[PDB]
DNA sequence: TTTTTATGTACTCGTAGTGTCTGC
DNA sequence: GCAGACACTACGAGTACATA
């Protein structure tokens, strides 16, 4: 900290003119901020019969067709390119969504499940160890609480909870308050 | 008044215009573009079409040539990671010994797998603002991260007000008359300059190349503009076809287009969506939607394709 | 203006404290780590007769190994660095000044609060030491009389009570135990025979290693507790 | 219990062969793919001081290379695992034997239809002549009186019928016929110097690879062809 | 046939010319890139008694380091290419030369426009500085009654403006001035004493280097410029 | 004002780890 | 002769597109 003037040069500045650049990439990866996408203005447009003509923005099946899988006044116009639209244009695709879907309004809130993500680790768990897919993994722990007490069965299996397979199940940080969750109370 | 390179054969590339004035722009952006001249100074800036030939990557080059900068022009895709700490650090780092501004141009810089550079740009902008701008050049937005559009002043090109469209047009028109005197090409019939520049509207590259193609015979005359207003292949004898309800002629048209399926139906439904009424359009696409899903499945193919038009004649409601 | 052995030979070493340098017309060169962490004086034998700022110096003085050393160095023309050899020539960029972080001024450094001195194979001794057993940090003080330095390890010893390492310089005449802290990757003197010096006024500090070629200075860290 | 510096590279090496082992108390540890293809047996010189099951092994010999060599790794207050260090302590899972494929068969490799040795430096070099060479399967076999091995290329040679390796390993005595198969990617060991020993009877058989620091058996493949 | 060290150093450089190779009786051996920049021909020891065509050179010569530096080669029954050696052997796949792009005679070079030479001691100096200057291309000019060479930074350079390096080469006897760009990356030639022969009929154009061992030609670059 | 299916296939980037070879 | 430093490879991250 000698010298004691330096008009501070900014974090930057310091990354590069000093050129160390594990400091320099902390200072990018600084601003990563991802997010992006608009494709609630094409949304916007099939609903309130505005004007967008699409072609120029990146337009998504997909995307175009869960969002106004919300409500119900859509879902015939929804169901039609679902079964018809798998092969048409996306310029088509559009073009026709425009001239179904009719009212307009929507308001934001997807409808995704709950998770108990303990549970989901659980069936996940016995389909692993026992070769099942998944409903049947579901009978097995109805099952395997009323008898044979579920402690008995994820006490073995602790053993496997690799944290490969964590990533399958949760992606944050919750997935390593699970890691400690089923190594304690069986 | 018109810069020609004759270094180039390939004459869009010939006719490339060396200043911000030769440049054929909307009146707000080239006078934006004098502004920034007169200043003197270039701050960092995106110019974006997405349309491709509207000019950006050449007002790159002339915005630096007005002002007089020292200017490194590198290809967008060329430009990864260890370019930026190497050879542009080394530029933005020296100083120019005339007092130039310093310049770096990256061109065509919307691709994916370039985003761990454009961040590792984002601290440098800012690092060495002082010596040296950026103008990035881009077709597609979002192919640049936010935080190098925050940094920038973005303009936005190739979508000109209904009057810009229309004075854009005269000076184009202008222009390539004045590059047919340059070039020995006759025009016996004006209404064929109109006709290119209108046809190819946003993009000025294909409007010269045109020029190019329909000059095999040196003269632009009434039979070349049968040509340009004219369309080669078409679809026309079934949408005709198809408005006349008769059925002898579809039937017989069947087996020509049964020739390569997947693009006909696609030119079906671009080119009726404009000729029918709008609950027609829902229906036109229900109809060609299916016949297109299930074609091979369908054993007879040339079948499938009568199948289709006996459809569309019944149920289409011309406009 | 050519160029000796010896004096490239330093000037390798500021390298390591700051890339670029900035070097003005005498036989006297200095550079500092862009941070203020660390410092570099240094006198020498062949004459600076032009200013000039480089960027990239590790780079510079690789490009001069390859000429003859007869080598004479210029002024360019247009104002870079002309390396002029016997039947060739090379000319590296002069860099903007603004775009280099060199000294403000010799920094002049105060009275000597203590004083006291260091071996070469000692200062070799513990160079070679710290890192192998993952030591990063060390620390002089007063201990049973004399004075001595006691490496450790601030990445699994946070609050520095674990020594890994410790060597004796010389007594203390004078009266106080001091505490006195340096990161490890500060250090980045040539090894050789260095005097001492050490200082405190405030929770700010320093110590100047002199060399008989050229000096060092570096800063302190924070929790430092001079008995002043 | 304390695990080697050649103990645990027989546990990275026995990890190409099942994701996870058990070993129990004794100095012998083995392990054989889920899919039966491939078994591997080691005599090690730390005595392992119980019966254990992991899940997983190429896991579990990672949190191993950071604790010191001290690492009495004992075992958990409830059931799972300690790692003791000079100066820490790690909690490793460990599996209900339910959940891990252990070999559970020590059976002892017949005798020897024939008997044979490879020179470690041997097996060398086709090692390599088959990474870039491309091949995928080699066959054993007997070629004017002694015994030579046969690279090839199941894909682009369909049925082993152009040759692109041969290597000769010392005559042959006894009196047999015979063309034993091996697809390379079922074959993992270490190089060395390694005693061949191979059986057959019929159509029923393997090959066992006896070398100074493991022991490995594998499968011929589908055609394999020979008199015993 | 066999090969000796000397020999191969050379075509694992013309590998890096181009990755194949077609090569018949003689001791003499050649290679044109693909893509039509540059060609080399060789004088060499060894001797080749066979006509082969090699679709993977540059891993030929690899699989030639993993055997003796004596085992002989020849045409294989299977026409194609054994290595055989003292205990093992290789069959290396001879390709169909339709597939590798050689040239099917020796072009003469129009007795040049313009002569001089190279130092092999000048030449490292240029490659040598070229990593440290990032020099990409140069140029050959006539720089008062000399014969100078440039090195450029096409990359910040754009338009060849300023020379990062100058050597300087023979002397010009004759009266016409030239310029004549060079792709540094055209250049693949194992260094060596080189004669120069620069050579242009106005659009035409290109350079002849002279070895002990082989000769070497590389394009001119776009506007490489000249009154010839 | 809202926000991403599951399987298989292909391609580019950066970096870290890996190996063979040469100047002071 | 060995480090140094170069050239190469393997991998994981993010993007993408056709199917269902
Ligand atoms: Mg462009």
């Amino acid at each position: 900290s000698l010298f004691k003037d330096d008009i501070q040069l900014n974090e930057h500045q310091v990354a590069w003119y000093s050129k160390d650049w594990t400091a320099v990439q902390s200072a990018a990866d600084s601003f990563k901020e991802k997010a992006e996408n608009e494709f609630f203005e094409i949304i916007g447009a099939i609903n309130n019969k505005t004007k967008c003509s699409i072609a120029q923005k990146d337009y998504s099946k997909f995307m175009v067709e869960n969002a106004l899988s919300q409500f119900p006044e859509c879902m015939p116009a929804v169901y039609a390119m679902n079964l018809i639209g798998s092969g048409l244009s996306d310029e088509a695709h559009f073009n026709y969504l425009m001239a179904a879907v009719p009212r307009g309004k929507r308001y934001g809130k997807w409808a995704k499940l709950v998770e108990d993500s303990t549970e989901v680790l659980i069936i996940k768990l016995l389909a692993k160890r026992y070769q099942v897919n998944t409903n049947d993994a579901i009978n097995y722990k109805s099952i395997l609480t009323k008898n044979g007490k579920l402690p008995l069965v994820l006490k073995e299996l602790k053993g496997l909870v690799t944290d490969d397979f964590l990533k399958e199940v949760t992606k944050n940080v919750k997935e390593q308050k699970q890691l400690k969750k089923l190594a304690l109370e069986w | 008044m018109i810069t020609v390179n004759e270094k180039e054969h390939i004459l869009e590339q010939k006719y490339r215009p060396s200043t911000i004035d030769e440049c054929i722009l909307p009146a707000f952006d080239k006078e934006t573009f004098k502004s920034i001249t007169s200043k003197g100074k270039i701050p960092h800036i995106i110019l974006h079409s997405p349309s491709p030939g509207t000019g950006k990557t050449t007002v790159a080059k002339a915005l630096c040539h007005d002002v007089n900068a020292d200017m490194m022009f590198v290809n967008g895709s060329d430009c990864k990671i260890d370019f930026v700490r190497g050879p542009l650090t080394n530029f933005a780092s020296a100083a120019s010994f005339d007092g130039r501004q310093k310049v770096i141009v990256i061109d065509e810089f919307d691709r994916s797998g370039l985003a761990e550079s454009q961040r590792h740009l984002r601290s440098f902008m800012e690092a060495y603002s002082s010596n040296c701008s950026i103008i990035i050049t881009a077709n597609n937005i979002d192919g640049i991260i936010k935080p190098l559009q925050s940094r920038c002043r973005v303009i936005t090109f190739g979508q000109p007000t209904d009057e810009d469209k229309i004075e854009m047009m005269k000076q184009m028109i202008r222009r390539l008359t004045e590059i047919c005197k340059h070039e020995g090409i006759a025009i016996a019939d004006m209404k064929v300059v109109a006709a290119l520049v209108k046809k190819n509207f946003p993009d000025f590259r294909k409007t010269i190349g045109e020029l190019d193609s329909y000059s095999s015979k040196g003269v632009l005359d009434a039979g070349i503009l049968s040509l340009v207003t004219n369309d080669r292949g078409a679809i026309d004898d079934v949408l005709e076809s198809l408005k006349n309800k008769d059925v002898k002629q579809l039937r017989a048209l069947a087996p020509k287009y049964a020739a390569d399926y997947s693009w006909f139906v696609g030119k079906l439904a671009e080119e009726i969506y404009s000729r029918v009424t709008p609950q027609s359009i829902i229906r036109m696409y229900e109809i060609v939607g299916e016949n297109n899903q299930y074609h091979g499945i369908a054993a007879n193919t040339e079948l499938h394709l009568a199948y289709l038009f006996i459809q569309l004649a019944c149920e289409m409601q011309w406009k | 203006m050519k160029l000796s052995k010896d004096t490239t030979a330093l000037l390798k070493n500021f390298a390591t404290i700051n890339s670029g340098i900035m070097l003005k017309s005498g036989q006297f060169i200095m550079t500092r780590a862009v941070n203020g962490t660390t410092y570099a004086e240094a006198n020498i034998s062949d004459v600076i007769d032009f200013d000039v700022a480089i960027y990239d110096l590790n780079g510079f003085l690789g490009i001069l190994s390859l000429v003859n050393d007869d080598a004479e160095i210029s002024q360019s023309e247009d104002g870079n660095i002309k390396i002029a050899d016997a039947r060739s020539t090379i000319f590296w960029p002069a860099a903007d000044p603004s775009t280099v972080v060199a000294p403000n001024k010799p920094i002049p450094f105060p009275v000597a609060s203590a004083v006291t001195e260091i071996k070469a194979e000692d200062l070799q001794q513990l160079l070679r030491v710290s890192r192998g057993l993952q030591i990063d940090t060390i620390a002089i003080t007063v201990k049973e009389g004399k004075i001595v330095i006691n490496g450790f390890n601030k990445v699994e010893d946070s609050a520095l009570t674990r020594v890994k390492y410790s060597l004796t310089l010389g007594d203390y005449d004078g009266e106080n135990t001091f505490n006195f802290i340096i990161n490890m990757a500060n250090m980045k003197m040539q090894p050789g025979n260095y005097k001492l010096l050490l200082w405190a006024k405030g929770k700010q500090g320093a110590a100047k290693f002199e060399g008989e070629h050229a000096n060092y200075v570096v800063a302190l860290e924070a929790d430092s507790t001079h008995d002043f």
